[PDB]
């Protein structure tokens, strides 16, 4: 029933920016903070950014803080994820997630989406 | 003794719904503009059927429910909810009202077992007790129950009303603030919920608070009457400007 | 920010050895980490949360311990379908950290 759908993903330059989105359905969107995690190719899982069922704070990982903004849009459950000064060092398959938090955002329930690729070069 | 017993949500318009009194300091016949935690006008909350979830705390929840046969007793506030960590436990009986803030071991699916008596199955065990209170329930056509829970500086503060109501499936139109109802020094985070329904051998709806500037009116009895959401749109926006409804 | 690494970096069980995955962190985190357990192709899943308590539907045979700076991930008797790449989880500040991962094949 819980879904997640990724898009936006593609083929960018180096300097260039994307923006990515992520579709969610059969949970209550609009009650839930939701974060971004990506994973390189032959690489772990690496978090990139976090943000509150209000949309109001916004948290993001040292390495994309100041390049990336994370959004979202409660009326239409979709959250968006705008890369700007892509580098090579970017390229990774992005996910949207509702990660199991008993500390920040109450999540009792742990949804992962399929991820989309976005290649820098 | 614990006894182990997913659907998409549905969702409902909170049209003017989730307004409580912001103090207890006496004003009428005034227009008074105040900045807190509150329900946002013709909000999307989550409709469920008394199905018993964890849910989300936020900042705050407003909590409605809809009944005749008293299914919904209590609640439980906490963050991990077991063992870990001290939680908070609210329930309601034929004659009082119970609130502990202990170490509980909660059940997997805790409720009370109803046979006139009844038999808790909510936990198996209540470590390390720091907070106790009793007072009269909270809870005792359909009977329409509002609740109002924050949690700011250690203290958790409930606000509540009664009305009758005569529809079917939805909240009613219309404006009915809701009074404080008792402020418990407890000191604890509260981050998860759940709700406590009596199975014997009804419907509740959960919405979230936003921080928001309300434009209230008293009347000439003291009691509010209406309000403006100033964040709702460009009209209201005018309106709490003007401070003019 | 709170780093988190994990030790072995990869190890080789049959079926039926017992596995046991070790993660620390940087700083004390009390008991709030996760362990996620990812399979090549798929999105990760969620296996265990708040140190030990573990997730509806997984297996009795794993299970997990630990707090502060010192943790532990074990499956008591190693399944054909256990092989994949664990990972450890901090959530008790923001930015949240992964360790490494700890991948397990199959003898
Ligand atoms: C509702 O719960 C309260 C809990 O306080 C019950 O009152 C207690 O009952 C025990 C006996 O089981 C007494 O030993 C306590 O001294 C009572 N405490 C207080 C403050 O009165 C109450 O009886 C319960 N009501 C029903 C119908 O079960
Ligand atoms: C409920 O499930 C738990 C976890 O498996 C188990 O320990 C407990 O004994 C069960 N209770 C009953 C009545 O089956
Ligand atoms: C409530 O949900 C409806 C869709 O059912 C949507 O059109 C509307 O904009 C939402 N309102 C708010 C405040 O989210
Ligand atoms: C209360 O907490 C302490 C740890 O600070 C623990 O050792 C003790 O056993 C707890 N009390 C009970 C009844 O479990
Ligand atoms: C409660 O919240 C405060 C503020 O974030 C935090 O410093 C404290 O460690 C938390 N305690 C527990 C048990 O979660
Ligand atoms: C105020 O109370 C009086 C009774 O003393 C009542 O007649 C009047 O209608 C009330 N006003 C409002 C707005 O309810």
């Amino acid at each position: 029933e819980v879904q997640l759908v990724e898009s936006g993903g593609g083929v960018v330059q180096p300097g260039g920016s994307l923006r990515l989105s992520c579709a969610a359905s059969g949970f209550t969107f609009n009650s839930y903070g939701m974060h971004w995690v990506r994973q390189a190719p032959g690489k772990g899982l690496e978090w990139v950014a976090f943000i509150r069922y209000d949309g109001g704070n916004k948290y993001y990982a040292d390495s994309v803080k100041g390049r990336f903004t994370i959004s979202r849009d409660n009326s239409k459950n979709t959250l968006y994820l705008q890369m700007k000064s892509l580098r090579a060092e970017d390229t990774a398959v992005y996910y949207c997630a509702n990660l199991k938090d008993s500390r920040y955002s109450g999540s009792y329930y742990d949804y992962w989406g399929q991820g989309t690729l976005v290649t820098v070069s | 003794q614990c006894v182990n017993l997913q659907l998409p949500p549905a969702y409902t318009n909170s049209f003017t719904r989730g307004v409580y009194y912001p103090d207890k300091v006496f004003r009428s016949s005034v227009l008074h503009s105040t900045q807190d935690l509150f329900l946002p006008f013709f909000s999307n909350v989550t409709w469920f059927h008394a199905d018993n979830p964890v849910l989300p705390f936020n900042d705050g929840v407003y909590f409605a429910s809809i009944e005749k046969s008293n299914i919904i007793r209590g609640w439980i506030f906490g963050t991990t909810l077991d063992s870990k960590t001290q939680s908070l436990l609210i329930v309601n009986n034929a004659t009082n009202v119970v609130i502990k803030v202990c170490e509980f071991q909660f059940c997997n699916d805790p409720f009370l077992d109803v046979y006139m008596k009844s038999e808790f199955r909510v936990y198996s065990s209540a470590n390390n007790c720091t907070f106790e209170y009793v007072s009269q329930p909270f809870l005792m056509f359909k009977n329409l129950r509002e609740f109002v829970f924050k949690n700011i500086d250690g203290y958790f503060k409930i606000y509540s009303k009664h009305t009758p109501i005569n529809l079917v499936r939805d909240l009613p139109q219309g404006f009915s603030a809701l009074e404080p109802l008792v402020d418990l020094p407890i000191g604890i985070n509260i981050t998860r919920f759940q709700t406590l329904l009596a199975l014997h051998r009804a419907a509740y709806y959960v919405g979230y608070l936003q921080p928001r500037t309300f434009l209230l009116k008293y009347n000439e009895n003291g009691t509010i009457t209406d309000a403006v959401d100033c964040a709702l749109d460009p009209l209201s926006e005018t309106k709490c400007t003007l401070k003019s409804f | 920010v709170i780093w988190m690494t994990q030790s072995p970096s990869s190890l080789s069980a049959s079926v039926g050895d017992r596995v046991t995955i070790t993660c620390q962190a940087s700083q004390d985190i009390r008991f709030y980490l996760n362990w996620y357990q990812q399979k090549p192709g798929k999105a990760p899943k969620l296996l265990i949360s708040d140190a030990s308590n573990m997730e509806t539907g997984v297996p009795s045979r794993f299970s997990g311990s630990g707090s502060g700076t010192d943790f532990t991930f074990t499956i008591s008797s190693l399944q054909p379908e256990d092989i994949a790449t664990y990972y450890c989880q901090q959530y008790d500040n923001l930015p949240f950290t992964f360790g490494p991962g700890t991948k397990v094949d199959f003898k």
